[PDB]
């Protein structure tokens, strides 16, 4: 078959079932709580459109690295999206695409990464480095 | 909780940074991806990082990942921070290991003992280091203070095999007799008899000792009743080795032969033919017996079937040291080579030689995951990169290694390291180096 989740935009999404049910939280409001419209307050149609488009397409794989290729904000959204789809899949891909944007060292790189000013004063910086030394 | 905890307390408030508005646990299940390494740096990123890769939790498995299984408990400065137990704890690993590999090694705590006499066997249980010389005497030392704390003086003849259990030392002489000792009275508990000939070698497991003797036979001993609970025979020449797993009863004798006994019933369940010399060397996984011989080889053999798993050649000479561990077998070599075994497959992950390779002969080798630490002839304690198989570094080098000083057994804690070293000759004082690789902490 197939059913229809409205995303917080307000839009209805006419996925098949199973493709969104990778969504538990969908698939609990399907198949539990039964939401003729399963209302998804937390994502957005843009997002859920995202989601939806990793799911119907279901180590990085060789796709989900392209499809996360966008930026930053996206991503994010996509973490929540997927953490409040609970989406385990989709999260992990995500999270890991933000992890492997700090895998590289370097607090200084991690920074021009995720933006981040070093609050850490004089000592504490120090402190910092001393305990995390390697 | 604790990662809590700590913004509402550090404020660490405003972050323009992808994790730092991920909700908490997300930002946690991010950085879970990352290893240590990575981490510590992210860690160093900003307070609020910092806090976050501070999940206990997120290292209590990063711990279990290099298997640490017990947390470090440090025990005052301005603005607060709840230390993860793990993530020192894994600090306090890599540092260590860190230490070990490029670790400016410290002088280590000389252990006069045992004085022109050769240290026959090692053991190192926590603290407590326990050399074993022919000298007839077996000495407990403090790896910590290095002082001597007892010498187990009650053998006439050579102590030759050791084991050690917390407080429970038994010795195995040339006088033909077993010694269970209490490590910490030093006193001689029991005299096992029963053995004819010299006690070579003695594997102790729980409450139990089975001891190889040249007498061609092993005895199974109750350290605690000082009873002899069963006696193998079945080998023609003398049991050189001796594995006990509590359950079977592996032994390796001069005559080629490497036999598998259920102590129990004093029967031989195998008789390993496969090496054509004398089997100097014996480990057992319980699963698998890896006998090394003279015979050059290491017949890695399926306890259960007696069946020759594995006949690893490659080494040119006599295998004296060898640790299994995993499935990971580590082989000391007369030949100067240490090699590191996957006996599951038969393949010889490494072989530890190079320009840094033991000029003489391999006598003894500790290994972990990390290391290969491996004494010899030529007086020096090498650490090898298990993984790479790469020499380290020397961790000891007797500057008469050459000229006759020679460093016999080692054993190695995580932290420190124990060496039997001296020499046949006058040019090394017989002595025990504690090497200790710990860190401050």
């Amino acid at each position: 078959p197939s059913i229809k989740l409205q995303s917080s935009d307000g839009e209805i999404f006419e996925v098949d079932v199973e493709i969104a049910k990778q969504s538990v939280t969908i698939k609990t409001m399907l198949e539990d709580l039964g939401m003729d419209p399963v209302p998804l307050p937390n994502v957005n149609a843009a997002i859920l459109k995202k989601v939806i488009q990793w799911c119907t397409h279901h180590d990085i794989p060789v796709w989900d690295q392209e499809f996360l290729k966008v930026d930053q904000g996206t991503l994010f959204e996509l973490i929540l999206a997927a953490n409040y789809l609970d989406i385990k899949g989709l999260l992990d891909v995500t999270c890991k695409t933000v992890a492997n944007m700090i895998k590289g060292k370097t607090p200084e790189e991690i920074r021009k990464t995720f933006n981040i000013k070093n609050d850490f004063t004089e000592e504490e910086e120090a402190q910092v480095r001393k305990e995390n030394q390697w | 909780t604790q990662v809590k905890h700590m913004m509402q307390v550090i404020e660490p408030q405003f972050q323009r940074d992808f994790i730092s508005l991920l909700p908490k646990e997300l930002a946690l299940y991010v950085l879970s991806f990352l290893e240590p390494k990575d981490l510590l740096q992210a860690a160093q990123t900003c307070r609020y990082w910092r806090i976050l890769a501070e999940d206990n939790l997120l290292w209590r498995e990063k711990c279990k990942e290099e298997g640490i299984d017990e947390p470090l408990h440090i025990k005052v400065i301005k603005p607060g921070f709840i230390h993860s137990p793990w993530k020192s704890a894994y600090i306090r690993q890599h540092r260590i290991d860190t230490n070990w590999r490029r670790g400016e090694l410290k002088s280590p705590k000389v252990l006069k003992g045992h004085d022109d006499h050769v240290i026959t066997c090692l053991q190192f249980c926590g603290n407590r280091i326990v050399s074993g010389s022919d000298d007839n005497t077996l000495k407990v030392w403090s790896a910590v203070t290095g002082k001597c704390l007892r010498t187990l003086v009650g053998h006439t003849g050579g102590v030759w095999s050791s084991q050690m259990r917390d407080n429970i030392i038994i010795s195995g002489s040339t006088d033909r007799t077993l010694k269970v000792w209490n490590a910490e009275t030093g006193e001689c508990i029991h005299t096992l008899y029963g053995h004819t000939s010299t006690v070579r070698c003695m594997h102790l497991h729980e409450k139990r000792v089975v001891s190889g003797s040249r007498d061609a036979t092993l005895r199974v001993w109750d350290i605690e009743t000082g009873q002899c609970l069963h006696v193998l025979m079945g080998h023609v020449a003398a049991v050189r080795c001796v594995q006990y797993d509590g359950r079977r009863v592996v032994s390796g004798a001069y005559d080629f032969m490497v036999k598998v006994w259920d102590p129990e019933t004093e029967t031989c369940l195998h008789t390993l033919q496969g090496h054509t010399n004398r089997v100097y060397s014996l480990q057992f996984d319980g699963i698998h017996v890896v006998s090394g011989s003279l015979d050059t080889s290491i017949r890695v053999w399926d306890v259960e079937t007696g069946n020759c798993i594995h006949t690893l050649t490659g080494h040119q000479s006599l295998t004296s040291g060898m640790e299994l561990k995993d499935n990971i077998l580590v082989s000391g070599n007369a030949d100067s080579t240490v090699k590191i075994w996957d006996i599951k497959t038969g393949q010889c992950l490494q072989t530890l030689q190079g320009p840094n390779k033991h000029q003489s002969a391999v006598t003894c080798l500790q290994f972990n995951k990390n290391f290969v630490i491996t004494s010899s002839d030529d007086g020096t304690v090498k650490l090898w990169d298990l993984k790479t198989g790469e020499f380290i570094r020397n961790l000891v080098t007797l500057e008469s290694g050459g000229s006759g000083g020679v460093v016999w057994r080692i054993r190695a804690s995580n932290t420190k390291l124990v060496c039997a070293v001296g020499s046949r000759n006058g040019t090394e004082e017989t002595k025990l180096l504690v090497l200790d690789f710990d860190v401050d902490m």
